[PDB]
């Protein structure tokens, strides 16, 4: 079968150095000259940067000249001027060349920090400009006579060694030199020159530095790049358009640095070539040398000399290598990060008559945005002839159009999204609902997902066009199925503020109410006794319920009964499907409550019945929170009786404590701590007495004497109910407010004795405003943390993604409940929920297997475990995965905003990633964000701990010489360890016992190099997971460990060889790699041996370093070094990867597109 | 080109040298003129409006 | 230490400076160089005869006055009976080759002397006779290797009985019964060498000269060429200080110094060709006005991204200028109708001239906000096509070719004939009558009735839409 020719859709891509041939391939002509357009006509001049016969037409399909002026003549070439007639877009496309007349370097591969050229000469780079400045003579091809190769002489030295040898000697300088140096280096012969040299002489010192280099130069060689390419004899010039000229307002013309900077090189080159034919000097044609190439390099990357700046503008002209750069690697993918067709935006409002499912979209919005539909929807009826007489319609909006709208509106999703984008739920689809205005209306439940508030926050809106994203939208990204949250499996839909009230007052009770003691049917004539007035929302009464209960093989049990119950609870249990049992209703229902409601609806009936469920809980909370007009006066806030009493005895305390200072019987340092503790203490005081007297004072009567229930004060339903409001906050309004800190820190021992209910005085406002300002300071830079880490954590991950099935390793890692020191800070069945078994699980007794092997363990199988006493399980994590270059899906765990076990594709490291970062605005400034990532950046602590090498008995030698040797004696094994610890540090260790491997010889906190290096793999990621869930649990943040654990898995991706046989004994590398080789050693060719490695801790910035994708790196790493670090090599980008799919716009290798790249990976390597 | 030639054969509308740049109310903006202002280059006639 | 400014500076500060007999010096040289390639480029008969073949065809209007002489050592008339001189002295000194002749060739050569000959002619000469010369060595180089390097034969004994001949046949064939190693196996390459001197002894035709004194003339000549360059060298780089003496005048008329003293510095290189010390010009006052010459001719042409014509510049420099005194004395600024009366011009050109003169903004200009917004960013293309048209232009054949299905075959014909209607042109009303051998008013007859055919509803409701 023919192979082919033409454009065919391309899989992977290459780099290498360009020939000066390979230039002249793509030049289409040589520019010759500096002129731009006429002057006059403002025509191209022929044959300069802008040239109709080398790049393209002006206009369409027209010859220069005029002469061809017809869009029949294509392939024609004007015979006046030679200009082929087509489309002036391939004056965007044509490129062109410069013939330099001497050779000149470049200065990526002179200046990219490892200068790649002095090193391919192995020779030093302030040499090379020695010799290309004209400053000095360097030796070629020495001969045999008294000189090196690389040996570099002055002008007299030169001169007294020419007079002895005239021939078989050779030296030149400048590039020309430089150049032939490079052609003259033989690398195959060089090669076996290195390989012998490593093995003759043995030394670290020398074989360290020696090895370096033969992998790089074969490297090169294998390639195929010819060392003489670095200098430039042809230079390419970009086409015209992508560096226009083009015209502006008042007449007035704009143009691209790059006519400056090419231009000048044009100049500089002809002239040389003139001062070639005149013989000049050689002091002048060595100037204008250097002249030239000052301004070739000033063309490619500015900067790395003078930095040449544009005519008569201050500002340095910007060159090639700052158009792909920029902040961060390219701009093209930079966050912004390309403008989109089919959006839009504006201020956004409520509308909670909305199905969770829908969205209020603006009439004009939804005409603007689906225009083309409208536009073929309505010449698919027949009501208008033609599409322009369609634009007319619409234009004139007649009303005929409106119905139509409805028609091309109604299945269309839209993508909603808020401004900053966090977790994957910052973008959800929405079914359009038609709304007069302006103004966005967006479904209550969701402003929690978004972290919308309705202070004035836009939202913009994507039209989801071809049929793929469509469906896309509607079954990932419509709003209905994702309620949970990936980053916990807890419902994210959860009623948020107005609503809970409205249920918290609803389902309540007081003692002594319309109603009381009465027994009803059903809550159908419940209702119809609150609502004509006979009974009130909150009385004691017992009803007649069916409740359900499916606990049935998969069967629906019904069971009646008399509930002891109110009135609310009652009617609220209309709203209930079928299986719940009224056990759930019965409470109070707070905030806490209510979601858990939602959940359980979840795991039990599935989602549907969830959907409607939770949008019936919305309606009738705001519906009966309405009826409840709830309000807050300034009666609402009751302060203590005793306040002013509690801050009196206070008081007495500093006069007790300044009477112990001035008569020395206590000191200064002494006197601000006691101080500042009693008014500490007092603050307490104060808030718990406001909280008891506001919690139950309501005291009331029922038919007896007196009875005291908890209180329906206005302000305290809000805080009991977890609507709005915190005792905190609470304790600022009614009790005292604090101790505010001066910006020094130190906070101050006369705090705010005042309230808000009570007004503050000058001093006391003027030193809370500290704590406010640098809250927001502080918020908003934690604000820019966040954003960073999230980056950071993105990039190490990204192109992670379910690949197989079951890597089928019953490796794991044991889950025990976290028991920090006191009881409980989180139980097993959190740890382990929505994961997979690493093996079957015993009861206390055995010859019982509750979980066979590998099962899911969901809310039953937790609870059956939680029936009987178990009380540790191991379980698969994606750090223990067999699977190679991707996560087995047993290995990761259930979770999504599905409760069904992840699917084959998604894409988990993003999720993951997006689900760590995103709740990061919530930590403090040890403790708080900034020690997170120390973990994650592997950042060794400053005064670390030191653990036992090696198991065995240890002792003590030699004696202080800045260090104490330890010496550790395993009984069989070999004794040799011997480390210098300075002895000048605290020691822990038993001096005369001996040390299992891995404990504690100090103390102080230890460096999780370490912890993976001598306790092993599982103890350091089970470190980093309870290390960084203490900073989130701590400010009350559910991260599930899944997501922790798969940045881990990418921080050790990476291992250093042991043994031998087949790679590089020292060597870095995936494990990935590894194990599939040594796979590929232990059945395949020579055993061999082998080898083994080391599994190694990266950070997370480091380790997303090594990426195998250039495409990538160049994307968010330093953009000029990763270009030519890989043109060197030729390297080869597969793609393959997520990020480089993106720059180059083809389908995602994950998701929906996780389908196709299989099938084409899959066609490679074939036939 | 052909078939806009021929559009003009059938309607008869004899296209214009003179393209149309005039100042238009915004889509979706709409009020009440105030005031108008006509400044003009030193040398050009004024129209019968300035 | 990078910074070229800074390696030139010292690169030229080696060179010291000329004393004021010191410029003598080199400048005596530089005659001696040049009279020599002067007298060895007169003692060439190819070069004598090839100006005679050469004024023919000026008096024969084959070229013109311009073009071969810029005068010589002492007019239509002038013209034509000097070069009867040379013809004169030509024709007696070439009879006399019967040795005596040395003396009469050396006058050929007097009459030669006193021609200063345009440049471009006088370089072909040079060029022809190294191009011959290149002949002869090629010549040259055949006998030596075939004999040399393929039949083993010494060099040492080669060139004894060469030396004055190398043309005939003594060393070819009589060097062979010397009875030497070397001898006998000079017979298999007879036939190579002996057939190719026939170029070689034709130069000695042509040139009308032995391969003997081929070489010593154009060697003479290459001496003194080789001789005039190094004096002129010399000269050059003593004198680069003034360049840049008067290069840092100009700085920010937009081009940058090295360009400036670079393009100078080839003022000084003209200056040194057409000097002469005879006139008692110091040569440190006359070049200034050559290189000043060069800087501002390069400024002019090359310094602007639109590059304009010179009396532009010069046009728009008396304008700066006038404003200046006119700024404060009008108190505020001269009006742009009142330079213009200052100014000779017609002086609504002061507008044209002033649009022209902008330099181009950068388009990387950053504007507002210092957000990377570029002003390049907000430049809009005006030469695409909105969808919305093109969807309308896909549309309009569907609407056109319809309705003209809707037509008689003939008139479908007819009407994608008279436009461009699916096919390349149009063509006149008297082609499309030719076509259909019914011609002429009978087919313009057709035309109209269609057009009315599409005019009226039922037709004419789907095309109207396309009208705004
Ligand atoms: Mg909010
Ligand atoms: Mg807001
Ligand atoms: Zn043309
Ligand atoms: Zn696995």
């Amino acid at each position: 079968l023919k192979a082919q020719t033409k454009t065919e859709e391309f899989d992977a891509i290459k780099i290498a150095l360009a020939s000066p041939d390979m230039i002249r391939s793509w030049s289409f002509g040589e520019v010759k000259k500096p002129e731009t357009i006429n002057y006059r006509t403002f025509k191209p001049e022929r044959d300069g940067l802008f040239c109709a016969r080398i790049f393209g037409p002006v206009k369409d399909y027209e010859c220069l000249c005029g002469k061809y002026k017809r869009l029949k003549h294509r392939g024609v070439i004007c015979e006046k001027c030679g200009v082929e007639v087509t489309q002036t877009k391939v004056r965007r496309e044509r490129m062109g060349h410069i013939e330099l007349a001497s050779p000149t370097a470049h200065i990526w591969f002179l200046k990219s920090l490892p200068s790649r050229i002095g090193l391919l000469l192995d020779m030093p780079l302030r040499d090379i400009e020695r010799v290309l400045y004209f400053e000095s003579y360097v030796v070629i091809e020495g001969g045999m006579t008294n000189l090196e190769r690389q040996q570099i002489l002055t002008e007299e030295q030169y001169l007294d060694a020419l007079e002895e040898f005239g021939d078989e000697f050779d030296a030149k300088m400048g590039a020309e030199a430089i150049q032939a140096l490079l052609k003259s280096m033989d690398l195959e012969q060089e090669c076996e020159q290195l390989r012998e040299e490593l093995n003759e002489t043995n030394s670290e010192t020398k074989r360290k530095k020696l090895t370096k280099r033969i992998k790089l130069l074969e490297a090169f060689v294998q390639s195929g790049n010819k060392p003489e390419w670095m200098i430039l004899t042809v230079l390419p010039v970009l086409p015209p358009d992508l560096r226009p000229l083009v015209p502006l307002d008042g007449g007035r013309f704009a143009t691209s640095d790059l006519n400056d900077l090419y231009r000048r090189v044009i100049n500089r080159n002809n002239r040389l070539k003139r001062l070639l034919d005149l013989a000049a000097p050689d002091i002048i044609v060595r100037n204008e040398k250097r002249m030239l190439q000052e301004a070739v390099d000033a063309l490619l990357d500015n900067g790395r000399r003078g930095r040449a700046i544009t005519g008569s503008n201050k500002r340095p002209l910007k060159s090639l290598a700052d158009m792909i750069k920029g902040k961060q690697g390219r701009f093209r993918q930079n966050l912004l990060g390309k403008r989109v067709d089919y959006s839009g935006r504006s201020v956004i409002t409520v509308g909670p008559y909305l199905r969770l499912h829908q969205c209020g979209l603006p009439k004009k919005m939804a005409l603007e945005l689906f225009k083309p539909f409208i536009y073929g929807k309505l010449e698919l009826r027949g009501l208008a002839t033609t599409i322009k007489a369609a634009k007319k319609m619409v234009e004139r909006e007649e009303a005929v159009v409106w119905d139509i709208l409805d028609e091309v509106i109604r299945e269309h999703p839209v993508l909603l999204n808020r401004a900053p984008t966090l977790h994957r739920l910052g973008i959800q689809a929405f079914e359009p609902v038609l709304i007069e205005g302006k103004a966005i209306q967006l479904h209550p439940l969701v402003c929690a997902a978004y972290n919308a508030d309705f202070d004035g926050d836009q939202m913009a809106v994507h039209v989801p066009l071809t049929l793929e994203a469509q469906l896309e939208a509607r079954a990932l990204m419509m709003s209905t199925n994702n309620i949970l949250s990936p980053a916990n499996g807890e419902p994210i839909i959860v009623p948020s503020q107005d609503v809970v009230l409205g249920l918290y007052y609803m389902t309540r009770d007081c003692v002594n109410a319309k109603g009381e003691g009465m027994v009803l049917t059903g809550p159908k004539e419940a209702e119809r006794l609150y609502r004509s007035g006979l009974a009130s929302l909150h009385a004691r009464v017992k009803v007649r319920i069916t409740e359900y209960e499916k606990d049935a093989n998969g069967e629906l049990v019904a069971k009646t009964s008399l509930k002891d119950t109110t009135v609310g609870r009652a009617i609220l249990w209309m709203i209930v499907p079928k299986g719940l049992p009224y056990s759930i209703v019965n409470q109070a229902l707070g905030k806490k409550a209510i979601s858990k409601m939602l959940n359980t609806c979840y795991r039990i009936l599935g989602l549907k019945p969830t959907v409607i469920f939770a949008d019936q809980i919305m309606y009738t909370g705001f519906a009966y929170a309405a009826r409840s007009g709830a309000s807050v006066g300034i009666d609402d806030m009751v302060i203590p009786e005793k306040k002013h009493e509690i801050i009196s005895e206070a008081e007495a305390e500093v006069a007790e404590i300044q009477e112990q200072f001035q008569s020395g019987l206590v000191t200064a340092g002494e006197r601000y701590n006691k101080v500042i503790d009693i008014w500490a203490a007092a603050n307490d005081r104060v808030s718990k007495a406001m909280m008891d007297n506001l919690q139950t004072e309501t005291v009331i009567n029922r038919d007896g004497q007196e009875e005291k229930q908890v209180s329906f004060n206005s302000i305290y339903m809000m805080a009991d109910s977890g609507a709005r409001g915190s005792a905190a906050q609470i304790r600022q309004l009614a009790g005292m407010r604090g101790l505010m800190a001066k910006p020094d820190g130190s906070i101050i021992e006369t705090p705010i004795t005042a309230n808000f209910r009570e007004g503050l005085n000058v001093l006391q406002y003027f030193i809370s405003t500290h704590g406010a300002r640098k809250g927001l300071a502080d918020t908003a830079l934690k604000t820019a943390n966040s954003g960073y880490l999230t980056r950071r954590l993105v990039d190490v991950a990204q192109d992670l993604v379910v690949t197989e099935d079951d890597c089928g390793t019953h490796e794991g890692i044991m889950m025990t409940p976290v028991i920090e020191g006191g009881d409980v800070k989180e139980p097993l069945r959190d740890r382990v929920l929505g994961r997979v078994t690493a093996e079957d699980v015993l009861k206390p007794g055995t010859a019982d297997i509750l979980v066979p092997r590998n099962t899911l363990l969901h809310e039953q199988w937790c609870d059956l475990l939680e029936e009987n006493s178990v009380d540790a399980v191991k379980v698969r994590s994606v750090v223990s995965c067999d699977t190679d270059f991707g996560v087995c899906a047993h290995c990761y765990g259930r979770d999504l905003a599905r409760g069904h076990i992840i699917n084959k594709g998604e894409a988990i490291g993003v999720i993951a990633a997006q689900s760590i970062g995103e709740p990061g605005t919530q930590l403090t400034m040890t403790g708080g964000l900034p020690r997170v990532a120390d973990l994650f950046e592997a950042r060794r602590p400053k005064e670390p701990a030191i653990l036992a090498e090696i198991s065995g008995i240890v002792s003590f030698g030699k004696e202080t010489k800045g260090k104490r040797r330890l010496v550790i004696t395993p009984v069989d094994g070999s004794d040799p360890y011997e480390e210098m610890i300075p002895k000048w540090r605290q020691l822990n260790v038993f001096e005369g016992e001996r040390v299992e491997r891995g404990d504690v010889i100090s103390d102080g906190p230890e460096a999780p190099h370490d912890i993976l290096r001598l306790r092993g793999v599982h103890a350091v990621t089970r470190y980093i997971v309870n290390e960084v869930q203490d900073v989130y649990r701590l400010q009350g943040v559910k991260i599930n460990d899944k997501h922790i654990e798969v940045i881990v898995r990418q921080m050790l991706r990476k291992a250093t060889i042991v043994n031998a046989g087949s790679s590089d004994f020292l060597e870095g590398e995936q494990v990935e790699y590894s194990r599939v080789k040594i796979a590929n050693r232990e059945l395949e060719a020579n055993g061999k041996v082998g080898a083994t490695y080391s599994r190694d801790l990266l950070g997370i910035t480091k380790a997303s370093l090594a990426t195998e994708s250039f495409i990538s790196a160049a994307s968010f790493q330093e953009t000029t070094r990763v270009l030519t670090e890989a043109a060197v090599a030729g390297k080869r980008d597969e793609l393959r990867g997520l990020k480089e799919n993106v720059i180059v716009g083809r389908l995602i290798p994950a998701g929906t597109g996780y389908a196709y790249h299989q099938d084409r990976m899959r066609r490679r390597a074939a036939g | 080109t052909p078939e806009e030639k021929l559009l003009r054969a059938i309607f008869g509308e004899k296209a214009s040298d003179v393209k149309d740049s005039s100042l238009r109310v915004p889509n979706g903006v709409s009020g009440t003129v105030i005031d108008v202002q006509v400044f003009t280059r030193d040398g050009v006639e004024k129209d019968k409006r300035a | 230490t990078t910074d070229p400014v800074r390696m030139y500076m010292r690169e030229m500060g080696t060179v010291e400076l000329l004393t004021r007999e010191g410029e003598i010096d080199i400048a005596k040289r530089i005659e001696d160089g040049i009279n020599q390639v002067q007298c060895s480029v007169a003692e060439y008969p190819e070069a004598i005869t090839y100006l005679l073949e050469q004024y023919d065809r000026v008096e024969a209007e084959e070229a013109r006055l311009s073009d071969l002489i810029t005068g010589f050592v002492d007019d239509p008339e002038l013209a034509r009976e000097k070069f009867a001189e040379l013809r004169a002295q030509y024709v007696v000194t070439r009879d006399t080759i019967k040795a005596t002749a040395q003396e009469e060739i050396l006058k050929l050569s007097e009459v030669f002397k006193q021609f200063r000959l345009v440049p471009k002619q006088f370089d072909y000469l040079v060029n022809s006779m190294r191009v011959m010369m290149d002949r002869v060595r090629t010549q040259e180089r055949l006998i030596m290797k075939l004999c040399v390097e393929q039949c083993k034969m010494p060099k040492k004994n080669f060139i004894t009985l060469f030396t004055g001949n190398e043309t005939s046949d003594t060393w070819f064939n009589a060097a062979i019964a010397m009875n030497k190693p070397w001898s006998e196996k000079l017979h298999d390459v007879s036939e190579e060498v002996h057939r190719a001197l026939q170029k070689l002894q034709q130069i000695e035709e042509e040139t009308g000269l032995t391969i003997e004194q081929v070489k010593d003339i154009n060697r003479r000549m290459s001496i003194g060429e080789a001789k005039a360059r190094r004096a002129k060298k010399e000269m050059v780089e003593a004198n680069l200080r003034l360049v840049i003496s008067i290069a840092k005048k100009y700085t920010n008329r937009g081009l940058q110094f090295l360009d400036l003293i670079q393009e100078g510095n080839i003022g000084l290189m003209k200056a040194v060709d057409k000097f002469e010390y005879r006139r008692g010009y110091k040569f440190s006052t006359y070049a200034t006005w050559w290189i000043r010459q060069a800087i501002t001719r390069s400024i002019a042409d090359q310094a602007r991204t639109i590059r304009i014509p010179v009396h532009m510049i010069e046009t728009i420099n008396k304008l700066n200028r006038i404003s200046r005194q006119m700024l404060q004395e009008m108190g505020r600024e001269p009006t742009p109708e009142e330079l213009a009366e200052r100014m000779l011009m017609p002086e609504d050109k002061i507008r044209k001239v002033l649009k022209i003169a902008k330099e181009p903004i950068s388009m990387e200009t950053p504007i507002g906000d210092d957000e990377d917004s570029h002003l390049g960013d907000f430049i809009e293309d005006t030469t695409l096509e909105l969808p919305l048209d093109s969807a309308t232009t896909e549309s309009l054949r569907a609407a056109t070719h319809d309705v003209l299905a809707g037509l008689t075959a003939r008139e479908a014909k007819v009407l994608r004939m008279r436009f461009g209607i699916d096919m390349n042109t149009d063509y006149t009303l008297e082609e499309v009558g030719k076509q259909f051998d019914v011609t002429r008013e009978r087919i313009r007859q057709i035309e109209a009735k269609a057009l009315r055919k599409l005019r009226h509803p039922s037709r004419s409701e789907v095309l109207r839409s396309f009208l705004d």
